[PDB]
């Protein structure tokens, strides 16, 4: 491997996946558990071969990433002022905002159209798995079209995935600590 | 309505009562449950034996439960 | 290959591009239920009449809401609850148009499963142009679409109306402001 | 640690020891036979261990629900008829084992009927003395804890002495 | 696996090799019965079954019998023996009749032998025929047994009556 040399390699990490640099000392990309079975828990279709717990690992593990990344953005947000120009925001931290919003109707909807959204990509997934072409975390999403350019799309990719590292870890990190940097314990 | 959702009809999900039966085999019952599905979707009278028992019994158990439990107003 | 709509996600089988509205939104592969009586035709034929029957519920709403009610009707704003007062005095008139509406239902079923056995009528043809506006074709692709578009836009609103109704007890364009 | 019934994933043919890889065939099927014994004894204990500490109809309540402190309140004369039956058996056991065709811990005799056994037969076999192990190391922290700290099963879990 | 099997490889007896019929639990605890172990005499045979008889039949006479007594009584003691003794005299009885109208043999598993080698063209059923080889199955062989069981029912209640005395009075 390129990290934790004194271990060879899981089994499956090749490097057909954008920011691989081998580290996965539990093996847990060798599960033989096709996880797409966790949503159509039948296979439903014949056509279905199945999905890698690898390729369903890479999915979740960009999906993480973007969420962190964007709760990062919200939660250093909140802690900075920034509310929205409506009332019912006044100014109720991060670590009290979730359950003052939760009581008053919005986190529902909130829920519901993130469930909408989610529910349509794992369509995209369950497709993936009954064996279409769309890699993990791949929406077609470049609207502003700063996706051209194969080696500006595989280092955005790697810069990606990084930076999806970094932001969970970075949000664990705010969470447990009730932010530091911004505000108090 | 839980339970109405068992047996596979006309999608691929559900329990078929072949396989089911014909898994519960033993070393005291040799083949087990093998045939009885053709037996009882090929033969009337078994299905009517069958649920005329648990009927009857069924009866006789509301009829226990009844003056157990009285579930009517002043009955 | 790709559904115009999702471009993640592989062309919906059933939908190629016949019915107005088609960009391939069907995420979740509906159009190839063929069980229970439901399929493509019965789909198209239902999302027809929740298109008609909402453009028909908001323009009601926001029409009583605006330009008020009749005269000798009840008025309020809150449309979920003005209901209750018309009952409450013409009675009549809401048994009458169930029962009307009953009966057509039953009409519009019976010409569903007919038109989709004998294929003959398309999903929601009712034969009703009385006045003509979509004879030739060319404009009849056009129609359809304006109308697909307004109907899914008219059941999003008044699905929204009726829940805001029945929650906050208020008119429509008064939770609007 | 030969081809006999009994070796689980965990620990394959486990003889860390080496006490099989010197032992004769006869001397392996002692080590089987005091295995079931064991394991059978020991799984009878645990159950009657609990069951006792929450159901003790007999004798007209009394004989404290505490295992180790009932021992010294049966009335001592069917102790002595539980002692003569188990021996009755054994000597039944005993005859047993003379019986051609004798397997160490088959006394049911099922080498009659099971000539080129099955994988379900020995997953079974593996399963009695696997559920068998499990109930002596249980029967032997039931019996230390119970004489260090002077309660029993579900009355130390119950308070938290753990 | 499965665990029964026709007995005996024969598929056409009325019976079977079920794990009770044919186990090594059933073997051992048969063979290790007074009418079947190895090594006995009729009359062994037949004073350990009337001793085991006698002793588990003084109870229930004693216990339910019509001169009961929540305490020990020596009149209750003295009625269930007496049960006891006279039920094991009619069950004697029963075996004394059986035996004189069921064997004419004196000694089995030779006459049988005689009579498949030596040729048996009599009368039968007393050369030819004869069931069973035990020597349980002859004239003499069942009345010492009868004889056993007699005496051993005897002995047996009246040890059964004095292990009951002990107890009820020591205890
Ligand atoms: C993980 C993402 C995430 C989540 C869950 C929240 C959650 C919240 N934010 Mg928030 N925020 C985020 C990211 C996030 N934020 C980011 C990245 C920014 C910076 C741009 C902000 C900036 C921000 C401000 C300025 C304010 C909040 C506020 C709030 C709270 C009120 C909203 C509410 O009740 O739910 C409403 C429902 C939701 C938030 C669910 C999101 C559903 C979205 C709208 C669906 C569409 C998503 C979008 C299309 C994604 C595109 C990707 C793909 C389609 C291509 C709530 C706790 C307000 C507050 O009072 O907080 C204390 C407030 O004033 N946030
Ligand atoms: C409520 C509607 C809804 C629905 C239907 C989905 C549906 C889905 N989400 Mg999802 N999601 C939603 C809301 C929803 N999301 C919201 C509001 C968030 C923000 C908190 C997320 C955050 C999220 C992440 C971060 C991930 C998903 C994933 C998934 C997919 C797999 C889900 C699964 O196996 O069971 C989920 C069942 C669980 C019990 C969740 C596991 C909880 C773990 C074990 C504990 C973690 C700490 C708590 C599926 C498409 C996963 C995916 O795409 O995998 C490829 C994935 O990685 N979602
Ligand atoms: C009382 C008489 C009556 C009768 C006999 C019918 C008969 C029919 N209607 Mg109908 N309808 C009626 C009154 C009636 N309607 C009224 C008063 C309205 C409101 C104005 C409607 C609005 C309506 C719509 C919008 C639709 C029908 C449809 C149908 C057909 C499908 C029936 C079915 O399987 O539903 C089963 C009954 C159910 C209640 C199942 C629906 C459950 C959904 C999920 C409820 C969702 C609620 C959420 C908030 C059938 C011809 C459908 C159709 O023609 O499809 C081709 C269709 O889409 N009807
Ligand atoms: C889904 C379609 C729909 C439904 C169910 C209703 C239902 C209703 N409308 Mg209505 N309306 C609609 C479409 C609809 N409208 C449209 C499209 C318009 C604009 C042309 C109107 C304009 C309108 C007015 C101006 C009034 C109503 C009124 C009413 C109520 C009593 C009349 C009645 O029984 O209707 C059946 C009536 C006939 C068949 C005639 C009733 C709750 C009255 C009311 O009480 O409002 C508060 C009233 O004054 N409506
Ligand atoms: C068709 C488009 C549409 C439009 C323009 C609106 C617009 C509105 N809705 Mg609404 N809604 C819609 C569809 C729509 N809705 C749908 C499809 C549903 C689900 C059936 C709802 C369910 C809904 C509820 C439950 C509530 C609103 C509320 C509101 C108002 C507050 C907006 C806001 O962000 O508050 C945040 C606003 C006038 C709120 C309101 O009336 O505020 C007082 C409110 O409580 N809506
Ligand atoms: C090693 C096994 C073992 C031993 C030594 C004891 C010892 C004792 N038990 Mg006990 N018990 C056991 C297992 C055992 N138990 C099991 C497995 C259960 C669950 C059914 C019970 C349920 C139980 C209750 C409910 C009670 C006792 C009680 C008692 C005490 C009085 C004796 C009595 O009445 O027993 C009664 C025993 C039984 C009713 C069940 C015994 C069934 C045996 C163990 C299985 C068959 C044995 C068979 C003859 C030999 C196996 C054949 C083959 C494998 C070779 C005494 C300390 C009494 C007491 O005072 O409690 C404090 C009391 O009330 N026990
Ligand atoms: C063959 C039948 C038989 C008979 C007649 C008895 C008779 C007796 N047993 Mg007993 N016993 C038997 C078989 C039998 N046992 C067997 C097979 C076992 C299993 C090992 C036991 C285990 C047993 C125990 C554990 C106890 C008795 C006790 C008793 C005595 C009291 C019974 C009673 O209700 O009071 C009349 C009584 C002398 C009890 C006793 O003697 O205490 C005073 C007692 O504690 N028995
Ligand atoms: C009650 C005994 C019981 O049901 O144990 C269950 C025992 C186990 O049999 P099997 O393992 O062969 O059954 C497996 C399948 O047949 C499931 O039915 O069945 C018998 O041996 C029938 C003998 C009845 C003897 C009556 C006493
Ligand atoms: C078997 C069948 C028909 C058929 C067939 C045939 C005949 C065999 C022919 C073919 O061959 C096959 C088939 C299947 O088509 C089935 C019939 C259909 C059913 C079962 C009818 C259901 C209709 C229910 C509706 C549409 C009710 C809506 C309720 C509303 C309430 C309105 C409110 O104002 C109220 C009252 C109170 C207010 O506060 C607020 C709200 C809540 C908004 C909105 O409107
Ligand atoms: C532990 C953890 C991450 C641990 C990571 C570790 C050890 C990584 C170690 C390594 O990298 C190093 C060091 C070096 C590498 O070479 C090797 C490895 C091994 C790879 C994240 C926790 C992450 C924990 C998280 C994210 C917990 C979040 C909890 C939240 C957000 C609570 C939200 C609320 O809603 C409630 C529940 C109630 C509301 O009332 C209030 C609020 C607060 C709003
Ligand atoms: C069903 C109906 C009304 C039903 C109303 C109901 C149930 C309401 C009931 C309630 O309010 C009450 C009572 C009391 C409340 O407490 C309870 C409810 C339940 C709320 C009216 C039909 C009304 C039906 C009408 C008006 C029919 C008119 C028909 C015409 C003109 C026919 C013409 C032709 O027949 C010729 C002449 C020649 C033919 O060849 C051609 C044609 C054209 C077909």
């Amino acid at each position: 491997s390129k990290a934790v040399p004194f271990l060879e390699a899981p089994k499956a990490l090749d490097g057909s996946l954008p920011a691989d640099v081998g580290f996965d000392p539990l093996g847990l990309s060798d599960i033989g558990f096709d996880f797409t079975y966790l949503m159509v828990p039948t296979k439903w279709d014949e056509s279905r071969t199945g999905l890698s717990a690898l390729k369903w690992f890479r999915e979740a593990e960009i999906k993480h990433g973007r969420f962190a990344m964007l709760a990062v953005l919200g939660w250093v947000a909140v802690d900075m002022g920034l509310r929205l120009p409506v009332a019912k925001y006044a100014g109720y931290n991060a670590v009290q905002a979730h359950d003052v919003f939760v009581k008053s109707g919005d986190m529902t909807v909130g829920l519901l159209a993130i469930g909408f959204l989610e529910v349509v990509m794992g369509a995209a997934i369950y497709e993936m798995s009954k064996g279409s072409d769309r890699a993990a975390g791949e929406f077609s999403f470049d609207p502003l079209g700063l996706g051209k350019d194969p080696s500006k799309y595989a280092r955005y990719q790697v810069s990606e995935i990084k930076n999806g590292r970094l932001a969970m870890l970075a949000f664990g990190g705010i969470a447990t600590q009730a932010v530091l940097t911004n505000s108090g314990f | 309505i839980v339970a109405g959702h068992m047996y596979k009809t006309n999608w691929f999900l559900g329990h078929s009562i072949k396989t089911i039966l014909e898994a519960h085999k033993g070393p005291f019952t040799g083949e087990g449950h093998k045939g009885l599905y053709e037996v009882l979707t090929t033969s009337w009278h078994a299905q009517l034996a069958i649920n005329l028992a648990l009927f009857g019994s069924l009866s006789i158990i509301v009829a226990h439960h009844m003056y157990a439990m009285p579930p009517y107003p002043y009955i | 290959e790709r559904s115009k709509s999702l471009p993640f996600l592989m062309k919906p089988k059933n939908l190629d591009g016949s019915m107005a509205g088609d960009v391939g939104f069907d995420p979740l592969g509906l159009s190839e239920i063929n069980d229970v009586g439901v399929d493509l035709y019965w789909l198209r034929e239902a999302e027809l009449k929740h298109c008609r029957l909402g453009m028909m519920a908001a323009a009601g709403i926001l029409f009583v809401e605006i330009l008020g009610p009749a005269p000798g009707f009840p008025a309020g704003k809150s449309q979920m609850d003005v209901f209750w007062k018309v009952y409450a005095e013409k009675p009549s008139l809401i048994g009458a148009s169930l029962a009307a509406i009953a009966i057509l239902e039953v009409i519009s079923g019976v010409a569903t499963t007919q038109g989709r056995q004998n294929g003959d009528r398309a999903p929601g043809d009712y034969n009703f142009d009385p006045l003509g506006f979509g004879k030739d074709p060319a404009k009849f692709k056009d129609l359809q679409l304006k109308e697909v578009k307004n109907g899914r836009l008219a059941m999003i609103a008044a699905a929204g109306m009726i829940l805001q109704g029945v929650s906050t007890h208020q008119g429509a364009l008064e939770n609007l402001s | 640690l030969d081809g006999m019934i009994g070796s689980s994933a965990p620990f394959k043919n486990f003889d860390p020891l080496g006490f099989a890889a010197k032992a004769d065939q006869k001397t392996l099927n002692k080590y089987r036979e005091s295995e079931l014994k064991h394991g059978r004894v020991a799984m009878l204990a645990v159950l009657g261990w609990i069951v006792q500490e929450f159901w003790h109809p007999l004798y007209d309540g009394k004989l404290s629900s505490n295992p180790l402190k009932a021992l010294t309140e049966v009335p001592l004369i069917g102790w002595a008829q539980i002692f003569v039956a188990i021996n009755v058996i054994e000597y039944l056991q005993n005859k047993i084992k003379e019986l051609p065709g004798y397997r160490p811990g088959d006394y049911l005799g099922t080498w009659e009927w099971v000539e080129q056994s099955d994988e379900g037969w020995d997953s079974y076999q593996t399963k009695e003395l696997n559920n068998g192990r499990l109930a002596m190391v249980a029967i032997a922290g039931l019996i230390v804890q119970d004489l260090i700290t002077g309660q029993a099963a579900l009355e130390q879990i119950t308070a938290g002495n753990t | 696996v499965s665990f029964i099997k026709p007995y005996r490889q024969d598929p056409f007896v009325g019976h079977l090799a079920t794990p009770i019929t044919t186990s090594a639990f059933t073997r051992a605890y048969l063979k290790v019965l007074p009418a079947y172990r190895p090594g006995l005499t009729p009359l062994s045979r037949g004073a350990e079954i009337g001793f085991t008889h006698g002793y588990f039949l003084i109870g229930p006479f004693y216990t339910y019998g019509p001169l009961r007594s929540v305490e020990f009584s020596l009149t209750s003691l003295a009625a269930g023996l007496l049960a006891a003794i006279t039920l094991l005299l009619i069950l004697t009885v029963g075996l004394s009749i059986y035996g004189q109208v069921t064997y004419d043999v004196y000694d089995n598993a030779l006459i049988v032998k005689l009579v498949r080698q030596m040729v048996g063209s009599e009368r039968t059923q007393d050369l030819p025929q004869i069931k069973g080889t035990s020597e349980l199955d002859t004239v003499l062989g069942w009345q010492k047994f009868s004889e056993g069981f007699f005496s051993g029912g005897l002995i047996g209640s009246i040890v059964a009556a004095v292990g009951i005395a002990l107890y009820s009075t020591y205890l």
